[PDB]
RNA sequence: CGGCCGUAACUAUAACGGUCCUAAGGUAGCG
RNA sequence: GGUAGCUAAUACCGCAUAACGUCGCAAGACCAAAGAGGGCUCUUGCCAUCGGAUGUGCCCAGAUGGGAUUAGCUAGUAGGUGGGGUAACGGCUCACCUAGGCGACGAUCCCUAGCUGGUCUGAGAGGAUGACCAGCCACACUGGAACUGAGACACGGUCCAGACUCCUACGGGAGGCAGCAGUGGGGAAUAUUGCACAAUGGGCGCAAGCCUGAUGCAGCCAUGCCGCGUGUAUGAAGAAGCCCUUCGGGUUGUAAAGUACUUUCAGCGGGGAGGAAGGGAGUAAAGUUAAUACCUUUGCUCAUUGACGUUACCCGCAGAAGAAGCACCGGCUAACUCCGUGCCAGCAGCCGCGGUAAUACGGAGGGUGCAAGCGUUAAUCGGAAUUACUGGGCGUAAAGCGCACGCAGGCGGUUUGUUAAGUCAGAUGUGAAAUCCCCGGGCUCAACCUGGGAACUGCAUCUGAUACUGGCAAGCUUGAGUCUCGUAGAGGGGGGUAGAAUUCCAGGUGUAGCGGUGAAAUGCGUAGAGAUCUGGAGGAAUACCGGUGGCGAAGGCGGCCCCCUGGACGAAGACUGACGCUCAGGUGCGAAAGCGUGGGGAGCAAACAGGAUUAGAUACCCUGGUAGUCCACGCCGUAAACGAUGUCGACUUGGAGGUUGUGCGCGUGGCUUCCGGAGCUAACGCGUUAAGUCGACCGCCUGGGGAGUACGGCCGCAAGGUUAAAACUCAAAUGAAUUGACGGGGGCCCGCAGUCGUCAGCUCGUGUUGUGAAAUGUUGGGUUAAGUCCCGCAACGAGCGCAACAUGACGUCAACCCGGGCCUUGUACACACCGCCCGUCACACCAUGGGAGUGGGUUGCAAAAGAAGUAGGUAGCUUAACCUUCGGGAGGGCGCUUACCACUUUGUGAUUCAUGACUGGGGUGAAGUCGUAACAAGGUAACCGUAGGGGAACCUGCGGUUGGAUCA
């Protein structure tokens, strides 16, 4: 582009609401399959958050205890093989309890020191 | 349309030193003469001469070293439709010094070392190496 | 300016197929 | 609150005085004040005027977000004159006059937003940001208003209205934490209803002092930064217990224990700065003074002032005692093993990992990194030269408008003079402090605090410089243009005409077939076709010439003749004198299809019909055939409108052609084609007709999709065109080239035509070529059963195969037909054609368009409304100060009234958000249904525009493109 044109005419989480984390209210609870080349029950939950959005987040770690009206706290990340599901569940937080049984990487699944 | 003559006289200086020509002619005019004045005393160019009167020629001397041409390098800077001046403080340095700066100031066409000793700015010709 | 029956990896429906007959089986649009 | 009486002043009001004050040209006229305190004197206050200082009001220029899918906006509007108004200039206001003013240098409208010093990031230029600290602004429950005052249209003042909420005897009243603390609520999330005025500052006061949620401090919180601790030394028994192990051992690990020690910090007990300056007492002298008085100042001495606070800090006591976690260990990335699990459970920033020997999941052992923190999420800059000013691109990756003319704009050949706007130099003023940076200083160090400097890249003014750019003046001829003579040309528009052929009609001759295909059939024919001859009608196109030929801006243009007409080129001068280049918006031209009206209609042919083919065949093939193709006029405005290459100018080795001028075989112009050098390019290639080297200006790109789609605007008779998003979704999509494999591609050969296969292949070293995958050798000309051999050759040699003396190369299959070899070519294949892959349909989920409408927000216009306030007026009522002839008067107040105006009301638009039966496509999701459109000649070359048709991919017509294979 030339000087004069210049002159001229010069040169993934929305629901967060930049926040670092957002309660909500689990609307459905469910697995859905992954996406090609993976194969599991992957659990997942759409959740309304306090803002209004209505969005899927994941449940991590081995074993969750949330319903449809449970209140958690999700956080940005999303999960490369399930489309469209945006969000992680912090577990640990409010409702959703610490991962049974965790004894490395305690602090990411909520679980106390034994 | 021809729209700048100094642009022109690079380019055949350019052009004639990759091509190996012993000389370069052009149509020739007061300010080509100081810039030519500039590139012989600072050893660029071997000699040059202006012929006619009516439609004066100017004809430049190029010179090569060890086969190599010695201007390895000469850009425009300051052009018709981008206009460059600089302060005496803030005059480039060519090559880390090893090549020269054309600057026209209120003192003549001179080096940027020239205009540096004699606490000149100006417009920024071109850049030789 | 047509019947009949079947058919899709949850069901449901049938883009599809078969079969019969017609001079031709109602298109676009609308309901 | 009301009534009546009473009283004070530094409250209030005349009078006097009245000029470096106000008004006035002057003469003149006119305007003020307050006392109090200590012992006549001192101190303090009061009034006037002119200054200072400070604060504040006002004006101008530049700068300071986004949107044109907002282009016109404005009637006190723009200016003038006069009156009024303000502290003050001013449409500030009003009357009159003029018709202005603003706007593509973006007005108006819409959306978002407090601004700055700075802050974060960055090498810088930038980008992001404006919390804390400091400057400025604005606001104080919401809307409005003034009053008081030096100052307010006033956070803790007044009045009114409104929405809320609370007290009430129901008549009325009351309130405003966006001060500090605190409560509810919202939220992922942010603290005590603390102590003190001791210090600094502020109000009042002569002072003492009083007030001060400013401030100084304390509380809470790992929120950050910085410092310190959680021991130190020894210590093989290499103890157990781990864990791993080829059972040798290894490692944790000197780790632990044990044994010497140490005691910071925490706890407990004793000492102890600094933040305190001052203020209060009588005394000391001097200065005011009637005075050795009071007062003032400075000294003089004696008591005394700390919220923090059980302060910092110091000393002593006891004993390792009270004090280590978090993430990570597949690559990127520092750190690896075993066990459990078995595409599950699960992990994941990206690529990926998990289907029975998982360094990737989960646990353990070991290890790595950080450490009172560590991780995760969010957010900004960086890396990202990925918006490229510094600092990028557009032949094929995304990207040159289809082509031109041209206004604004950008840019501008050459010489002299002048100017001094740009530019440059110097000086001066300013650029707050803090912050950043440098050299120092202070807290034990550090963080932190702090002295001076540097910096603040800027802005303004003044004085100079004059090369370059600009302005002005005068030129110049080289760019550009005019003229003269001539040349070639399917350049354009109009009219005429010729010959060949097809079809049709009429007639003759003639007789059983014709036509068509891969083969058929439909069709035509004994009602005489087809064939052949003669005559006639009509339309459309112009064989040969004909050419990588010519002309045209592009689209395009082809018989011959005439008429009108555009451009190009050459020769030799003459002429004008920069008149130029480019061009957003604008305007024009613009293939084919299509559309309108009127004609025309031979041939051809979308649609359509019938016949075949096929599993089907809405196709390809056949027989027919309507629009259309043709003409006139108007519209459309698009094409692979392509050289996928914008226009103009300059420069830079060669070779071979074509075409068209021209000067003397030899020159010199124009246009054009092929090859190739440097250089350039990712490569392919381009290469004086550049994709090389430069300059001017324009257009355009920013991952693939969604989508050239939606919405809005404009245009169109319509078809549609043009401008042009977002949500959402993926980690790719893409270009060129390489090795294979494959082809219903080409060439040349072979075989009765465990495995491929006894097929003649398969490789390596070194050299050389290529940025590289790779290539060469091994290809080529011959010849052979044979990579057999010969000859050539950037290759030179060698190995395994062949051969020679049954023998199975390197490897493959996680064992005309068929098979195979060599060269070449296309490829969207690499799980390698048993490949890849397209669309409808079906199912699930996600975002989204349209949509009768439905509910809010904002806002334009036109009116209604009129609380309080201020101003104007004033029949009525009323009255402290002044005047009075004592009756009253002046002036005031109230009430009333008018003007302006908030709430609010009504009607009608605009815009935006939310939502909506139903409806449209879009996206995503291992293995669904229907076909097979594309990739090979993909089995009908593909694709572009357009039109019609069809379950779907698509098919067919017309024109266009090569981004098509084939030719032996
Ligand atoms: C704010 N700004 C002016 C935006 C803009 O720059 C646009 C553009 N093409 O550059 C618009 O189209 C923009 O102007 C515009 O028009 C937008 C839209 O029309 C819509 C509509 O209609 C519906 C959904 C979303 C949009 C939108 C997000 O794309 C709008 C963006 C607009
Ligand atoms: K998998
Ligand atoms: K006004
Ligand atoms: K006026
Ligand atoms: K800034
Ligand atoms: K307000
Ligand atoms: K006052
Ligand atoms: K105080
Ligand atoms: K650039
Ligand atoms: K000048
Ligand atoms: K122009
Ligand atoms: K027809
Ligand atoms: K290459
Ligand atoms: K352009
Ligand atoms: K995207
Ligand atoms: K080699
Ligand atoms: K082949
Ligand atoms: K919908
Ligand atoms: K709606
Ligand atoms: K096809
Ligand atoms: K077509
Ligand atoms: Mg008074
Ligand atoms: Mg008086
Ligand atoms: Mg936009
Ligand atoms: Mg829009
Ligand atoms: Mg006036
Ligand atoms: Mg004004
Ligand atoms: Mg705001
Ligand atoms: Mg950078
Ligand atoms: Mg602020
Ligand atoms: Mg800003
Ligand atoms: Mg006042
Ligand atoms: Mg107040
Ligand atoms: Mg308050
Ligand atoms: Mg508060
Ligand atoms: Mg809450
Ligand atoms: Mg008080
Ligand atoms: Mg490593
Ligand atoms: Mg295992
Ligand atoms: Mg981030
Ligand atoms: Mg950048
Ligand atoms: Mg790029
Ligand atoms: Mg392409
Ligand atoms: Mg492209
Ligand atoms: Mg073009
Ligand atoms: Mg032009
Ligand atoms: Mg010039
Ligand atoms: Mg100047
Ligand atoms: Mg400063
Ligand atoms: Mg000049
Ligand atoms: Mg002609
Ligand atoms: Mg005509
Ligand atoms: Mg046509
Ligand atoms: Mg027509
Ligand atoms: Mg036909
Ligand atoms: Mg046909
Ligand atoms: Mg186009
Ligand atoms: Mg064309
Ligand atoms: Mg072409
Ligand atoms: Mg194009
Ligand atoms: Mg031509
Ligand atoms: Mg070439
Ligand atoms: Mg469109
Ligand atoms: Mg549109
Ligand atoms: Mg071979
Ligand atoms: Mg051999
Ligand atoms: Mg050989
Ligand atoms: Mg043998
Ligand atoms: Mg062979
Ligand atoms: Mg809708
Ligand atoms: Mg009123
Ligand atoms: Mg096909
Ligand atoms: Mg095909
Ligand atoms: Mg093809
Ligand atoms: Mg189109
Ligand atoms: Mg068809």
């Amino acid at each position: 582009a030339t000087v004069n044109q210049l002159v001229r005419k010069p040169r993934n989480v929305p629901a967060l609401e930049a926040c670092p984390q957002k309660r909500g209210v689990c609307t459905r609870v469910y697995t859905t399959t992954p996406k090609k080349p993976n194969s599991a029950l992957r659990k997942v939950c759409r959740v309304r958050l306090t803002n209004g959005f209505e969005v899927t987040s994941y449940i991590g770690g081995e074993g969750h205890n949330l319903q449809e009206h449970s209140v958690i706290l999700i956080r940005g990340g999303r999960v490369k093989d399930l489309p469209g599901v945006r969000y992680h569940t912090v577990r640990g937080a409010l409702d959703c309890s610490g991962v049974k049984d965790r004894k490395q990487a305690r602090s990411k699944y909520g679980v106390k020191r034994p | 349309s021809m729209q700048d003559p100094i642009a022109d006289m690079l380019t055949r200086i350019r052009n004639g030193q990759a091509a190996n020509k012993a000389a370069v002619t052009m149509p020739s005019s007061k300010l080509k003469v100081a810039i030519a004045n500039v590139l012989k005393e600072e050893g660029f160019i071997e000699d040059f001469k202006v012929e006619g009167d009516t439609k004066p020629e100017l004809e430049l001397t190029l010179k090569y070293f060890q086969g190599k041409a010695v201007v390895e390098s000469i850009q425009r800077v300051s052009r018709p439709g981008l206009r460059i001046y600089k302060r005496k403080d803030e005059l480039p340095k060519v090559m880390a010094g090893l090549g020269i700066a054309v600057v026209s100031t209120s003192k003549g066409v001179m080096t940027d070392r020239a205009a540096r000793q004699a606490g000149l700015g100006g417009e920024i010709i071109c850049y030789v190496a």
